[PDB]
């Protein structure tokens, strides 16, 4: 069908500059103005311009003027997003979508959109710390367990528990930034009579800064 | 600019319900509203253009109406694969601009959330920090309110709240309130409290530790 295939997630350093790809199959771009809209988290879809990929011809809205630059190419059905000196804010999704030429502005055909990062960070390996439940005697069922991930970057971090044997009952968290880097948690829920007499281990790697940390929790602080 | 309103970012719905989203412009824009549907990480799709009319392959429960400045996208009996993000869009002239997006959630029974909270672990104080973390799971609906006391005094400043994704399998919300102080603000207190209020129970509940002890 006709379909829009925008290039993987870019995880960029501030300054830089990247170019985003948009590859259309099973139609061909040159009848169509193909638009790059930005989706910040937690808001709303802002439009950036469109390119006609016929004369080549572009179009910016103000706020992206020398940030955003589209190329085309008709023979390759290949539509470029370049994003220069990038900064914290560039951070969002990225989608190229088309529609005719000749058409006010419905938007029939989308790519499935591209994450970039920008961070001035480096990458950090994360520090793995045990959260086990103090001794307070108070008598009670079901015990739960987790693991704070933290100081991380980029993203992202994988955690398992007892290396996947312990899958019903997890829940791993999206991560936050801390000033310029992740911290995530996971927490994982086990019968009371099965911990500690059974041991739990929270399994975390960073494949980034090529790392893997097991951390056996155990009673007390 | 023109302004497209969504005032609705959640709706909790059932398969069976007929359901309406609303759009409002701040200008007249006429019919040149088209509204779309997203599902995570996939291409947004077009249903609706013209304000009423059905894209070409859209399945007729999907219908739009409005015109001037208040728009809506309505789907009658509602199927799973609905559950979705839906935004409108103006193409009155430019720039052509977008609502923030309303996003269909399912319906399930009320659930309280499973409260536990962890105080820091002796590692991380060997590193002059401190991040007590709270958990508040497998509850619903998905409005809850966290409120951390140290000793008894609401505590404003340094929480991180995540939340999770709807769960595909028992449809309720989980989410963790981290609490990260220096080791030396942390050692200069006694109680930490963890309070999450839900209308699953007029007493919140209440997660609590003392450092002297642990």
């Amino acid at each position: 069908e006709v379909q829009l295939q925008q290039s993987g997630a870019e995880v960029v350093r501030s300054g830089a500059s990247v170019k985003l790809s948009c590859t259309a199959s099973g139609f061909n771009i040159k009848d169509y103005y193909i638009h790059w809209v930005k989706q910040r988290p937690e808001k709303g879809l802002e439009w950036i311009g469109w390119i006609d990929p016929e004369i080549g011809d572009t179009e910016y809205v103000p706020k992206f003027q020398g940030k955003a630059t589209m190329t085309a190419d008709t023979s390759s059905n290949t539509a470029y997003l370049q994003l220069s000196s990038l900064t914290s804010e560039d951070t969002a999704v990225y989608y190229c979508n088309a529609g005719h030429d000749y058409d006010r502005g419905r938007f029939p055909y989308w790519g499935q959109g591209t994450l970039v990062t920008v961070s001035a960070a480096k990458t950090t390996p994360p520090s793995v710390y045990p959260l086990a439940p103090g001794s307070a005697a108070q008598t009670n069922s079901m015990v739960t367990l987790g693991c704070l991930v933290k100081g991380y970057f980029p993203e992202p971090v994988t955690v398992t528990w007892n290396s996947g044997s312990l899958s019903s009952g997890v829940h791993t968290f999206p991560a936050v930034l801390q000033s310029d880097l992740y911290t995530l948690s996971s927490s994982v829920t086990v019968p009371s009579s099965t911990w500690p007499s059974e041991t739990v281990t929270c399994n975390v790697a960073h494949p980034a800064s090529s790392t893997k940390v097991d951390k056996k929790i155990v009673p007390r602080d | 600019d023109i302004v497209m309103t969504q005032s609705q970012k959640f709706m909790s719905t059932s398969v069976g319900d007929r359901v309406s989203i609303t759009c409002k412009a701040s200008q007249n824009v006429g019919t040149a509203v088209a509204w779309y549907q997203q599902k995570p990480g996939q291409s947004p799709k077009l249903m609706i253009y013209s304000a009423s009319n059905r894209y070409t392959g859209v399945p007729d429960r999907f219908t739009g109406s409005g015109s001037g400045t208040d728009f809506t996208l309505t789907i009658s009996n509602m199927q799973s694969e609905d559950l979705a993000d839906y935004f409108c869009q103006q193409y009155s002239s430019y720039p052509l601009t977008f609502g923030a997006g309303t996003k269909l959630e399912l319906k399930r029974a009320d659930a309280a959330p499973t409260v536990s909270i962890f105080p820091p672990s002796s590692e991380q104080l060997t590193s002059g920090g401190a991040s007590v973390v709270c958990f508040l799971n497998n509850f619903y609906p998905k409005d809850i309110n966290v409120k951390w006391k140290i000793d008894g005094s609401e505590r404003q400043n340094g929480v991180l709240n995540s939340a999770t994704d709807q769960d595909s399998k028992d449809s309720t919300y989980s989410m963790s309130s981290t609490l990260t102080l220096t080791k030396d603000e942390y050692e200069r207190h006694n109680s930490y409290t963890c309070e999450a209020t839900h209308k699953t129970s007029t007493s919140p509940i209440v997660k609590s530790f003392n450092r002297n002890e642990c």
